[PDB]
């Protein structure tokens, strides 16, 4: 029994060893609890204003559509603090851990980007925070260890099976199924079990309601399609939850077409992957034939996953939001454009979205459109990757 | 199913336990692994546990997760591991084989048609490790229609609820993660015997679990441990199993 | 003659060849009448909300102050588009520029910071920006040179004299010298020749005039103390201007005290240097004894200068501001207190001024203290620098 | 300032124009820039304008920047300037000198101090690179107080006050960078006489200063590039300059 539907469609559930429900049950209870208590709100409202610095802008690109009939308007989660959006639900879910009277966070990382927001919530609330990560992924990630480490995170290397992020989220969730009664398990994207998508949708819809406020009140209209990348698709949702019953407002998410879909080298699951169980939940996942979770690829570290949560695979299915696919060196474009001609380095993550937003231009360059990209973070960290790229092509 | 009802009877009327040891299948090679396997029975395993290897377990210790990859590594497939059944089966007519699977590979091809397969190669029951009862229902739907029992685990943090469920809906036996009292509980709900699966590695834990009144003890990764240890030495590995499984087998009786 | 006075006290004034004159006097011009111009500060506005993301945050420590007497803020100027608050006044010179009728931006840059926020400011608005380098800095400094040249200014490298940053800006005043009806040079401090100083700090103000409004309506009362660090002026000038006239208000400046007064590598001319003449200015420089400027150094090179704006200057002689020094060690350990303890990874810049509040509340923890520390940048940047000294001295 | 306005006389008797070269003191070295200023005069330098190596000069073109380094970073300081400033007026009594300057080297130790110990070392007049009229009045007057002449720039962009101040606040001569309408506008002021100082790197070029009616020319940087080009042959290095400064001076009479 829950207290809120599991599923979306067909897609979602719980699919975990029975020793971790209570444990799921609690966090859906104090979820169910907090969004009902004015008190949490203020907290949550008061750690997104005046430590993250909600509102975000609302950027009207002009350079990047002159000559067109596009107007593109850029959600400015770049600018948050940690420089991309997972800051906005891990705060959240910070608060959700001292609700259930918890001093300990529980993360699990791979590239390290969740497990810097992990570490930096679990620093200003106090939190003791260890971050799982696999010994192979720690000798790769210097950079974002040592971050972790400075913001007092104990990050643990996971030396068994093949030490990687399977073998670091496995380690996580069987420390939380002996240690959940002091420690929370704080989960990275709106994907895994009931009721993390939920959660994580609802400690990220701040995206979506900012914009359309933002919206409507530059152009008095709603926005013709609302853009954004998905790896675990958090951002997403977070753009896309209040504009669900607003049916004349398309809904576009972008999965990385890696070297091509046609390569197998790829991360879009929703589209071009068949539906299964890992990670806690039914959804889209690109799989062998016999059933073995497939290895995705992506340029980008943060789209990098073979799976997607189960909301966006109930829209498409529903046909509610439309999902495509932008390749390496598209995402590589739109990057170099958004340099260029608006002076903001966006993550190459965002850089997805934003490639196909500039494909809707392009293509039709004399349609009157009002697009809005959710530029999820900001491109710092990618600039070696960019030019190890450029360089190696001779650009 | 029968098999585990025969099993239990047969060894109520010896007032003995049950001993069952879980390995990987394919570790850490086919061959190896069948040699393993018959030589878990010769020595007194009452029947066996098998994992199929899988690409993102979630929810297995470092012992196992070892044993997962050595054998994922070594090419071992769901195909073959099904081949290895159908062998072992043929060899041992009353020995109930109870599968530990990923909810992935039994939902892959179509759930009906996994319990399908698993009666064709003469498999008793089906753990799904990560499906909870509460998403069961296709699950064990299908295994009783291929007469092939549905393995539930019973947790240290179960409550009332859950111990009707697990009683109502499991066949075969319950895999129990105060202790006699939830012996004590299940008998009362009509439960599967249970099998005592927590940290099972060493005789005097057989006779507390078979004290406390449970059906007998399931031994989660010791066998692993042995193999993981012994790698270098096949003959080695075959008889520390050999000495281990029967020193384990002698507690139950 | 100029419209508005180019002296704070004895400091300041218009130290140029007279062929800069003109320009100097057009510039000043083109700024009194922006200020007077509604439209122009409509346009400013817009950029620095729906660009850059102002206001920024105003953030309440309360780990750090734990046990004292002291409520500490950040003003989170490391929130601001370009990590740092140096991007609000570069669009403001970007738009002078355009009033001017150019579209031709000049700038040099050392480390690579000024250069990175002129050429951002240059792109969104369209503008043709040089950045001069001295080749030696070049060499030096591949991940700013990349980032500039992404964003589609040119980099040109300047090989004479000694190849670094005198000469990078001595070619770039050349260039302007004859450039000047269709070139600006974005100056990138409160520093150097009238109306530099002047423009730098009005368009810089808005950081003090938010700290006033958000102390105010968290407080109810203005601080007891605001405090910035001093590389050449323009945080620190932007976070004081608005509390000039609170005369209950100290205003408090950080210089970079380096390896220690005492060693002379240091970079804090205003408390120990001299007066000179040299960039344009009247103003307190590191010097020989016969008159040659003397290396500065910090650990932060955003401090690593041996000037200071001329306005620091004049406000320490009368008494109004106090100014005083942070050592490389201090700013060291703010830098690890900060990311610890609230989960914000500032400037080693910032660092020094987080330090000097530390201090000021730890010597006298029962003294109840109101204190507003300006955040002006934050610390990706630094982590190799930081990760490196950590290293050395085994930690 | 003195030696101005009797060079001047002198040079108007002969129907002559001046021509200046600029060099920087202890560039490449001190012995070496003491025979190269010999050489200026005895090929026919009128008057010299001579450089102080400062750290951080932020007037000056690119081959003025390397030559301050070559000194400066050969350790020349402004009092081993004022050493040599002393030896060549000993040795050139009626040669005017003038000194190009950044206003740090002259404010350092006091203004007035400054000036009174070019008056004790015979230097005619100072420039101050980095000093517009605009903030001149403590240097000109401490210049005045010492028999020195304060030198400025008349720029490509002067309109008629600049034309004004120039003409009323410099002595010795105007150093000026339509061409012939400034000097009739300096000339009309009672300005200094202008000595054309745009780029004078070749004979033509100081016959057309004369024509257009400027008391002479200033080369500002054309002798620094000769020492640049000879910097491995010393005894060249004379010979080039001494060949170039005949050839300058030749075009001027
Ligand atoms: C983590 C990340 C993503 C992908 O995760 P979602 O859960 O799909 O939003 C995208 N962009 C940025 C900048 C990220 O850091
Ligand atoms: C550039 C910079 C400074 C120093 O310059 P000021 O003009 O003194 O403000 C300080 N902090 C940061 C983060 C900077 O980028
Ligand atoms: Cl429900
Ligand atoms: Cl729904
Ligand atoms: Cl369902
Ligand atoms: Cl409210
Ligand atoms: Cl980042
Ligand atoms: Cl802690
Ligand atoms: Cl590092
Ligand atoms: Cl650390
Ligand atoms: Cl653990
Ligand atoms: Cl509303
Ligand atoms: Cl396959
Ligand atoms: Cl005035
Ligand atoms: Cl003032
Ligand atoms: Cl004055
Ligand atoms: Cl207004
Ligand atoms: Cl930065
Ligand atoms: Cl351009
Ligand atoms: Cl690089
Ligand atoms: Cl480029
Ligand atoms: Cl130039
Ligand atoms: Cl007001
Ligand atoms: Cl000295
Ligand atoms: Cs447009
Ligand atoms: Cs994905
Ligand atoms: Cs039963
Ligand atoms: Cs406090
Ligand atoms: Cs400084
Ligand atoms: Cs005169």
């Amino acid at each position: 029994t829950t207290l809120l539907n599991p599923y979306f469609g067909e897609f979602g559930g719980m699919y975990v060893p029975q020793i971790l429900m209570p444990a799921l049950n609690q966090l859906e209870e104090a979820f169910v609890s907090a969004q009902k208590d004015p008190e949490f709100q203020a907290q949550f409202a008061d750690l997104l204003k005046n430590y993250a610095g909600r509102p975000t802008a609302l950027t009207k690109c002009q350079n990047i559509t002159a000559g067109t009939r596009t107007t593109l308007y850029l959600k400015r989660e770049d600018l948050l603090h940690g420089g991309a959006h997972k800051t906005n639900q891990v705060l959240g879910q910070a608060l959700l851990a001292k609700r259930m009277g918890k001093s300990e966070i529980i993360a699990e990382t791979g590239a390290g980007q969740h497990g810097v927001a992990s570490a930096l919530a679990s620093a200003l609330l106090g939190l003791k925070c260890r971050i799982y990560m696999g010994a192979k992924d720690v000798e790769r990630q210097s950079p974002n260890v040592f971050r972790m480490r400075l913001m007092g995170a104990e990050v643990i290397p996971v030396h068994s099976g093949s030490a990687t992020l399977t073998d670091a989220c496995n380690e996580a969730l069987r420390d939380w199924s002996g240690s959940y009664e002091t420690a929370h398990y704080m989960l990275g994207t709106a994907a895994g079990p009931h009721p993390y998508p939920t959660i994580v949708r609802e400690f990220q819809r701040m995206i979506g309601e900012e914009t359309k406020a933002q919206i409507l009140d530059k152009e008095g209209r709603l926005p013709d399609a609302v853009i954004a990348c998905v790896g675990g698709g958090s951002n997403a949702i977070g753009m896309f939850a209040d504009f669900i019953n607003d049916t004349s407002v398309g809904l576009i998410g972008v999965e990385p077409g890696g070297h091509g879909i046609e390569t197998g080298e790829h991360g879009a699951p929703l589209k071009h992957g068949r539906v299964g169980i890992y990670f806690g939940m039914k959804a889209p996942m690109m799989q062998t034939a016999d059933g073995q979770i497939e290895e995705s690829y992506s340029i980008s570290a943060g789209l990098d996953f073979p799976s997607v949560g189960p909301q966006h695979a109930y829209l498409n299915s529903i046909g509610r939001a439309d999902y495509v696919s932008i390749t390496d060196d598209e995402a590589l474009e739109a990057f170099k454009t958004l340099c260029r001609h608006e002076g903001i380095i966006p993550a190459l993550e965002s850089s997805h979205a934003l490639a196909h937003a500039l494909k809707m231009m392009r293509e039709q360059p004399e349609k009157e459109q009002l697009l809005v990209v959710n530029l999820s973070g900001r491109g710092d960290k990618d600039i070696f990757t960019v030019h190890d790229i450029l360089k190696a092509r001779g650009e | 199913m029968e098999r585990y009802e025969n099993l239990f009877a047969q060894l109520n009327d010896r007032r003995e336990g049950a001993f069952v040891p879980f390995v990987t299948l394919g570790d850490p090679g086919i061959e190896q692994s069948l040699k393993i396997i018959d030589t878990l029975i010769d020595a007194g395993a009452d029947a066996l546990e098998l994992g199929v290897p899988f690409s993102d377990p979630l929810a297995d210790g470092p012992t196992i997760q070892n044993a997962n990859l050595r054998a994922f590594a070594a090419g071992v497939t769901p195909a073959q591991c099904f081949e290895m059944l159908a062998l072992i089966r043929e060899k041992h007519p009353t020995i109930p084989i109870g599968l530990l699977m990923y909810a992935n590979l039994v939902f892959n091809n179509g759930i009906d048609a996994f319990y399908a397969r698993c009666e064709q190669v003469g498999v008793d029951s089906v753990l799904v490790a990560d499906v909870p009862v509460e998403e069961s229902a296709p699950f064990r739907q299908a295994a009783l229609r291929h007469n092939i029992a549905p393995i539930f685990i019973c947790p240290p943090n179960a409550d009332d609820d859950l111990l009707r469920q697990v009683a109502s809906y499991g066949r075969g036996y319950t895999y129990l993660l105060p202790l006699h009292h939830l012996i004590e509980k299940l008998k009362e709900y009509h439960a599967a015997p249970a099998l005592q699966g927590f940290g099972i590695s060493s005789p005097e834990q057989v006779s507390a679990a078979v004290r406390a009144g449970a059906a007998g003890a399931i031994s989660g990764s010791a066998i692993v441990k042995i193999i993981e240890k012994n790698l270098a030495s096949p003959k080695q590995m075959l008889a520390e199993l050999r000495s281990f499984v029967s020193a384990m087998k002698a507690a139950s009786r």
